[PDB]
């Protein structure tokens, strides 16, 4: 910027590595020198998708029948299965979906360990007292999403026209859930923990009877002794049945083979692909990487193979090959800059010229710019490592020098 | 007597190894905390973006970069020490030779 | 549910004698670590030629665990009578996280007949037979053992080639010597080699016949079957239980001769279990051809940090359990199992509590009287009650009234009714609830704005 | 490489123009103590090493095999990683890492370089060489 | 409505759920042991 | 964690800990800068005595 | 000793082996200083 505020010069800070060290610096001059800057990044030449393809989940048992009470929620685990919610969730009027720790986006379309699916009714007039910060009977004593994984809640209403799932005659829950102590002085609240189900729930009739209802248990001496008790309390029933579903998404105690379906290309194979850097996804495994036909190493059940870093260093590929993951690499850059020539040479340290007059391969890497001069110096003010130097003609290429 | 020296018994020898265990160490910060997730919910960017929308995918991205700025500059302020550490021993070699 | 064949048309049940004192045996096989005893591999990978510490449910080194140990029942000659057992159905004992079960380990060491101390005979394999559940209690003679509700029974059968899981109510007969019926003593399952285990044909529902000679078996959610292929390989068992059911581990389907212990089955069963039991077992051989059976023994699992050695081949076949010594805390700190020579510091030894001291104020409740009489205020108007110096019970207030929407921020619900506090606040007005929304926090509407703002 | 983080990373400032700086000046600095102190072990005037050198003394621990027996010893006894200066980048992708924990092999993944001293190892040897040349005179 | 708002530490924590003592978490009967305490409110470990 | 659950409970908990093992670096780094001291004094000893 | 708080600490990674190795070469420098130092103190010969 100028006086006057004008731009009149300026560099583009991506466009070569002379342009990185100008922008690093913040200035158009920089001292002579020889200088690291931003790799050259290798960059996918493709993909590659393994996922699990298959069965669908089954979302059957959901549909028939009537469904429970809040606490008697019933659980459908899902794993290495086809998911599709849209085909859940198109059954229904969905009156309230919402997620946590996960986005929209994301519940429909990730891969998971596990789907796990707690459905029940729900009167949709309750349906603050499912809320994380609620204090109310739902959230202390009937059922509680976990804190951990991430979740979703979907409130809908059964369409008249989805006859398999009936109703029950009200909607129910336990207001009351504690333990009286042996000296029967002291109550407890059983507060219920999240995905678990309320200790109350074996005193608890799958519908209560009438609001006000109190449920008692003698306890024996290996339960702690004293008593269990309950009180239940009811909703009357509306026209249409609401029910609750609560979505709980794990994401790596197996093979993330809870996926959507995807219909497959034959170029996202790994073997049509060794040797490229590629973006994977392997059962919701994913990054990047350049795969190599090897030697099995690990366990083969347990399909991936980790490092002492944690990174993925090997795969067992349901095409029978074990491949070898090395990460797409980087390649090293150095810029040598000489201020009073306005010049510079580049190089790539650790490199083979076989990835780069043309190239010139030294002792430190493959460096560009310089030309081979079999010429000593005393005087070195850019080493390049070793014994080399580049000097500066003087304007021309810079020779590439020993030292003598 | 020396030929056969280069031994657990000989500490300058000892020395010349951990000078080399030392240049290790301050590779090993460097490839060891990238698996960290500072309280993420993964160590992984490419995680936090497939599983999060940006209120929360920010948050996420965030802790995985105090970490990795905390490494880094603790990286560097070790290179400034031992680099300034090797420096004045590099005088007192001058001295003895 | 599934239908698990036929109720036992049997008016009694075969009559077991308990006599603990034969099975009060010392062989003990505690968990060597080293020998990466009782470990379930981490399971959602695996590792090659390194070693890591991990966070995981492991056992405990040198914990002795549980000795359980089966028997042969009483015979007389050719013609096998009473079941001989060992107090075992009447032991329960607390889930928590699980276990793990180290089976066979003596399996062709010579041994002795439990029923007959003078007898030896090679031991053989035998399988463990567990039954768990969410709740426990006693008997209509008032043994205890008794499960409620559905109870998880994991039964060998087929004279050790296949494990039966089941999840089902066991209702108990009311025959003789059942636990329902007379002249109970402890249920058991048994099976007639002479019968049941011919060359060819084994009796795949042996167990099962047994154990439903004792309960009837109602509202079965599942039953499924693994098979066994029969050697003498010192295996290991083990069962956990998550929010996706439970997992049962096992270390012959992956890593026979080596130990490791992977899932081979998830079983739909959500409820917690808190409780299990050994389901005492006796074999109804002839005198004649009374056998050794190999005791087992149970170790509990806990969340602990191991240091484990993945061979090339991916197994662990050495570990440090990093909070057993000392040295043990040495070794997982270089994540290394050499260390050099020197001395250390590691964590200190914690002093632990050995009870507990509690003040509080006692007396005077604290008075929501005032917020019951009259008409409430309007929101602008609002009343406040301060309360200090007295006991407070919220479920006294709340009970009053039809509470449509109760939320708490910055503290837990469970905080709010049960914690000590300097002061509680209590502010009460008129509202409509259709207006619920104009409370919230982000509102930017006229209550929030001009009538009434929470800290 | 992923763009939401760098638009994070903007936002704490020129982050990486300091870690970029600081290590620079510090790399410098060895190239500058490098030079210094061979300077200073330099000699003026030396004599040839020539096998037999010591006469009765038994210098030929000390004379050039070129680096002498005890320094090619020294340096054999010592376990140090291969930094690869001339083709480490393909010697990790062809080979792949030695053994876990490979931080020669980081570099390329965990975005790190190794570089290259100031002299080569015929040149300290050189100077070192022509000291032992230079003290008995 | 009914607003809530508690406060945890201007004066001794004294409004507290009502709680059946036993004379076992007296002070004077463990003194010389470690033990938890809660003391209105104020928690934590330690020997009195 | 007496007052909140672990959604909330985890952030303040983690405050603790950053700050700790901020407390923790600071402290290890200058253990480190005053033993090289010490160590540099103590040829310093060494040359006078 | 609060489980919650060590099962956060774990993801940061191996700091606490961090710290404990940093301190012991620190402390070990010490040692070592304080042997050299003595082995140079140390006379050969002295009078009483
Ligand atoms: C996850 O789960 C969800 C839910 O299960 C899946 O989403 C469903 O996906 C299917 C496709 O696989 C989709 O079916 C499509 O429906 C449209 C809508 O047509 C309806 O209205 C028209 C009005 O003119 C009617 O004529 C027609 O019959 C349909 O009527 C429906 O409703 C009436 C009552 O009102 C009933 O009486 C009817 O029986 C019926 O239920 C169709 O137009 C569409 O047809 C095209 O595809 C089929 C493929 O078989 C093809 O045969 C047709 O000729 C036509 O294809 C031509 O046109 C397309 C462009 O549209 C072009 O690409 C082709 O090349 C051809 O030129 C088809 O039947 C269903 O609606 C979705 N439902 C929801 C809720 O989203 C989702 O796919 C799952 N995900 C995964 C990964 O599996
Ligand atoms: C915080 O504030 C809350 C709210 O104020 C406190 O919670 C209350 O705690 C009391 C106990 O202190 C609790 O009372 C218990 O109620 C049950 C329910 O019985 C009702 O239904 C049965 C149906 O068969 C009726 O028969 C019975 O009369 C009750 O009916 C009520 O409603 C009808 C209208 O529908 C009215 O007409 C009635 O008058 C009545 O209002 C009782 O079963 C329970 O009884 C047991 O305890 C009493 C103690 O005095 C004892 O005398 C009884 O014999 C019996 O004890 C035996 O059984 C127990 C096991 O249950 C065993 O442990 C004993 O050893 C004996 O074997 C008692 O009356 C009330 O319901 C709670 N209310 C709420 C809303 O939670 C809370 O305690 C406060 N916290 C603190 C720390 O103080
Ligand atoms: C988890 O597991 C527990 C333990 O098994 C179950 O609790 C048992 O529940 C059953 C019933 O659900 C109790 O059995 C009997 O219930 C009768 C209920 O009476 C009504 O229904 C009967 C049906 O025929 C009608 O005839 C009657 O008119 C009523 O309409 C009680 O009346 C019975 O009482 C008898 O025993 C008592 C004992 O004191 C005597 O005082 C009575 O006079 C009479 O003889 C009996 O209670 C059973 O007792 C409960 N067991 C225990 C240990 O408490 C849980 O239900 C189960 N949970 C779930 C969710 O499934
Ligand atoms: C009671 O007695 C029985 C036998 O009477 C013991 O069973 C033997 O147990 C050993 C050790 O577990 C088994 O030995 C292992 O065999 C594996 C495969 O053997 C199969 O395949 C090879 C392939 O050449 C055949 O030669 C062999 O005959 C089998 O067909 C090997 O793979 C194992 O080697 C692995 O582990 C060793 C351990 O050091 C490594 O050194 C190897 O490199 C390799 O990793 C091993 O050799 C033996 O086969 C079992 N017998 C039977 C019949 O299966 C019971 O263990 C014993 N019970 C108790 C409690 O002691
Ligand atoms: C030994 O143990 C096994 C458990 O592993 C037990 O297996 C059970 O056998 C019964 C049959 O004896 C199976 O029940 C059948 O399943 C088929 C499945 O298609 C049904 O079609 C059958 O229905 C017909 O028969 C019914 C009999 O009442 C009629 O009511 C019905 O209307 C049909 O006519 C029937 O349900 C059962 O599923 C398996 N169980 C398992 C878990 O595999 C076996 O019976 C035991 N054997 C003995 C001798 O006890
Ligand atoms: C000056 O000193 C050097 C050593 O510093 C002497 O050379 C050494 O001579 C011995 C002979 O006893 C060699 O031993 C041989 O070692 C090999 C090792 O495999 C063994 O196979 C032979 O059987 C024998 O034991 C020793 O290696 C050799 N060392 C070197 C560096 O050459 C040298 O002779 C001395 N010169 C004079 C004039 O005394
Ligand atoms: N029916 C039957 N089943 C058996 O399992 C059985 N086992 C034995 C032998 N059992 C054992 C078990 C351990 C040791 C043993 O050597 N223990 C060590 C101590 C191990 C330790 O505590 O670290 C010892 O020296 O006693 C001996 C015999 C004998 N008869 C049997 N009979
Ligand atoms: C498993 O890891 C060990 C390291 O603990 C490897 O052994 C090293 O192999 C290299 C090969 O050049 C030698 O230079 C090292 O000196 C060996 N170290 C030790 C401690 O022996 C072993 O080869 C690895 N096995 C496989 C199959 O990769
Ligand atoms: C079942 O038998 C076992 C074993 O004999 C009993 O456990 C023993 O109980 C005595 C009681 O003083 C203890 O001293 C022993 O140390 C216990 N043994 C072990 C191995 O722990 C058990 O209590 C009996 N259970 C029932 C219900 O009768
Ligand atoms: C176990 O299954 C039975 C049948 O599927 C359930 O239903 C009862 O079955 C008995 C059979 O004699 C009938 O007399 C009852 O009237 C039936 N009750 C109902 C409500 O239909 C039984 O409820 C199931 N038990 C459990 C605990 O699920
Ligand atoms: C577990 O083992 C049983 C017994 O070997 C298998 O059942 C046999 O399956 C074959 C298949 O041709 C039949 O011919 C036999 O008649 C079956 N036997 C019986 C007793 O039914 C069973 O399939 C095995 N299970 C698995 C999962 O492999
Ligand atoms: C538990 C028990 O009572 N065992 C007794 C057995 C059985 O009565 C017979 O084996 C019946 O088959 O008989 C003995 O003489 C024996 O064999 O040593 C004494 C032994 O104490
Ligand atoms: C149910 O199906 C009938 C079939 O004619 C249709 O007329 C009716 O509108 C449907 N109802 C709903 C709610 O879709
Ligand atoms: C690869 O995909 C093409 C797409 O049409 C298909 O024609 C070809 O047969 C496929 N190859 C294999 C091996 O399936
Ligand atoms: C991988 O290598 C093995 C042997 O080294 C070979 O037989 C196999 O076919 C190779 N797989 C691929 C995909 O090239
Ligand atoms: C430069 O050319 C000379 C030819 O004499 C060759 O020996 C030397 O190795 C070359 N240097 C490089 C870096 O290629
Ligand atoms: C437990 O025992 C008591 C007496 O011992 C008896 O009254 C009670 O009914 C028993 N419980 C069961 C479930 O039979
Ligand atoms: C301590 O509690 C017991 C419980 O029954 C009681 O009997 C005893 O009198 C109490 N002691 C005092 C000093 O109150």
């Amino acid at each position: 910027f100028s006086v006057d505020g004008y731009i009149r010069r300026a560099i583009d800070c991506g466009f070569n590595d002379l342009s990185q060290l100008h922008c690093s610096y913040e200035s158009f001059d920089v001292e002579s020198g020889v200088y690291s800057v931003s790799s050259f990044e290798a960059k996918p030449s493709g993909s590659v998708v393994e996922q699990a393809e298959g069965v669908e989940c089954d979302f059957s048992p959901l549909l028939s029948g009537t469904p429970p009470q809040v606490y008697n929620f019933k659980r459908l685990v899902f794993t290495n299965c086809n998911y599709n919610l849209t085909k859940l969730l198109s059954l229904f009027s969905v009156n309230d979906f919402t997620c946590s720790q996960i986005s929209p986006a994301a519940i429909a379309s990730n891969c998971y360990s596990s789907l796990i699916l707690d459905y029940f009714s729900y009167p949709l007039s309750m349906k603050s007292d499912l809320s994380v910060s609620s204090a109310g009977p739902i959230s202390q004593f009937n059922y509680k999403q976990s804190f951990s994984n991430p979740t979703c809640l979907i409130l809908a209403t059964v369409p008249h026209n989805l006859t398999t799932i009936t109703k029950p005659l009200k909607y129910s829950y336990i207001n009351k859930c504690s333990r009286l102590l042996s000296d029967d002085r002291t109550e407890v609240p059983q507060l219920v923990n999240a995905n678990q189900y309320s200790p109350c729930v074996s005193i608890v009739p799958s519908t209560v009877w009438e609001d006000g209802d109190y449920y008692r248990k003698q306890l024996s001496p290996l339960e702690g002794g004293g008593w269990l008790v309950a009180s239940g309390s009811t909703v009357a029933m509306t026209e249409q049945l609401q029910m609750g579903f609560g979505i709980t998404v794990q994401y790596g105690t197996d093979t993330n083979s809870v996926c959507p379906k995807l219909e497959f290309a034959n170029d996202t194979k790994i073997a049509s692909q060794l040797g490229n850097c590629v973006e994977y996804s392997l059962y919701g495994v994913s990054g990047r990487g350049v795969f190599q036909n090897c030697t099995a190493v690990g366990v083969r059940q347990q399909r991936f193979v980790y490092d002492a870093y944690q990174n993925l260093v090997g795969y067992y590929s349901d095409d029978g090959n074990y491949y070898c993951l090395r990460a797409c690499v980087s390649v090293p850059v150095s810029v040598i800059y000489d201020k009073e020539t306005k010049t510079h040479a580049t190089l790539f340290g650790s490199v083979a010229c076989e990835h780069i007059y043309g190239p010139l391969q030294t002792p430190v890497g493959c460096v560009l710019g310089l030309v081979n001069s079999s010429l000593f110096v005393e005087d070195c003010k850019l080493p390049l490592g070793q014994s080399l130097c580049a000097l500066p003609d003087t304007p021309g290429e810079m020779r590439l020098a020993s030292i003598a | 007597a020396m030929q056969t020296g280069f031994t657990t018994t000989n500490e300058a020898f000892q020395k010349v190894q951990d000078a080399v265990n030392n240049n290790a160490q301050a590779l090993s910060k460097l490839a060891s905390e990238l698996s960290n997730t500072f309280g993420a919910i993964s160590a992984s960017i490419g995680d936090i973006i497939q599983r999060l929308d940006p209120p929360e995918q920010d948050a996420q991205i965030d802790r995985l970069i105090n970490g990795r700025l905390t490494t880094l500059n603790a990286f560097v302020a070790q290179q400034l020490v031992r680099s300034e550490s090797a420096a004045l021993s590099a005088q007192l070699a001058k001295d003895k030779v | 549910t599934v239908d698990v064949g036929p109720d036992s048309v049997k008016s009694a049940c075969i009559e077991v004698d308990i006599q603990q004192t034969f099975f009060d045996k010392t062989w003990p096989r505690p968990i060597d670590v080293s020998k990466a005893d009782g470990i379930i591999y981490p399971q959602g990978r695996t590792y090659s030629n390194i070693t890591i510490t991990y966070q995981g449910l492991f056992p405990y080194q040198g914990d002795h665990g549980d000795m359980y140990v089966y028997s042969a029942g009483h015979a007389t000659g050719t013609t096998p009578q009473k079941l001989f057992v060992a107090n075992y159905s009447q032991d329960v004992k607390q889930f928590a996280n699980g276990f793990v079960v180290r089976i066979g380990a003596a399996a062709n060491s010579t041994g002795t007949v439990i029923i007959s101390p003078s007898t030896s005979a090679t031991i053989r394999k035998i399988y463990p037979a567990f039954m768990l559940g969410s709740s426990v209690g006693n008997f209509s003679d008032g043994k205890m053992g008794r499960f409620f509700n559905h109870t998880l029974v994991l039964l060998p059968d087929g004279c050790g080639t296949l494990l039966r899981a089941f999840y089902c109510i066991l209702e108990p007969r009311s025959g003789n010597h059942c636990p329902a019926g007379n002249s109970y003593t402890s249920f058991a399952t048994y099976h007639t080699p002479a019968t049941d285990c011919s060359d060819g044909n084994y009796n795949r529902n042996a167990s099962l016949n047994s154990f439903k000679e004792y309960f009837n078996l109602r509202n079965c959610t599942f039953m499924y079957t693994y098979n066994i292929t029969e050697d003498e390989i010192l295996e290991w068992f083990g069962i956990t239980q998550t929010a996706q059911g439970v997992h049962l581990f096992s270390s012959r389907y992956v890593d026979l001769y080596g130990g490791n212990m992977f899932q081979f089955a998830t079983l739909p069963v959500y409820d917690t279990i808190k409780y299990y039991s050994i389901i005492p077992h006796s074999i109804r051989s002839i005198q004649s051809d009374r056998k050794a059976w190999a005791a087992f023994y149970v170790y509990k699992l806990q969340p602990l940090t191991f240091l484990l050695d993945f061979s090339v081949d991916g197994y662990i076949r050495r570990a440090i359990d990093c909070g057993f010594n000392d040295l043990s805390q040495l070794h997982c700190s270089y994540e290394s199992f050499d260390v050099e020579s020197g001395v250390y510091s590691v964590s200190s030894f914690e002093a632990k509590p050995s009870g507990s001291v509690v003040e509080q104020a006692e007396g005077v409740e604290c008075d929501f009287s005032p917020l019951l009489s009259g008409t409430p205020p309007q929101v602008y108007n609002f009343k406040r009650l301060v309360f200090t110096n007295c006991n407070y019970n919220l479920t006294k207030l709340l009970s009053l009234f039809s509470v449509n929407d109760f939320t708490c921020s910055q503290i837990s619900p469970a905080a709010i009714a049960s914690n000590c506090y300097s002061s509680l606040i209590l502010d009460y007005f008129s509202y409509p609830l259709s207006m619920k929304s104009d409370l919230s926090v982000s509102s930017a509407g006229p209550i929030s704005q001009f009538n009434y703002k929470q800290s | 490489g992923f763009q939401k983080c760098e638009q994070l990373l903007r936002e704490y400032g020129q982050f990486c123009s300091k870690i970029n700086q600081a290590l620079h000046g510090a790399n410098l600095r060895q190239d500058d103590s490098v030079r210094n102190l061979f300077a200073s072990v330099k000699s003026s005037q030396s004599s040839p090493i020539i096998p037999g050198f010591g006469g009765d003394f038994n210098l030929t621990l000390l004379e050039p095999v070129a680096r002498s027996a005890i320094e090619d010893l020294l340096f054999d006894k010592v376990t140090i990683a291969d930094p690869g200066y001339m083709q480490g980048y393909d010697d990790c992708m062809q080979q792949g890492p030695a053994s876990a924990r490979d931080l020669i092999c980081a570099q390329y993944v965990a975005g790190y370089k190794v570089l290259p001293p100031l002299m080569d190892v015929n040149m300290e040897a050189a100077y070192t060489s022509s000291l032992l040349g230079s003290i008995a005179g």
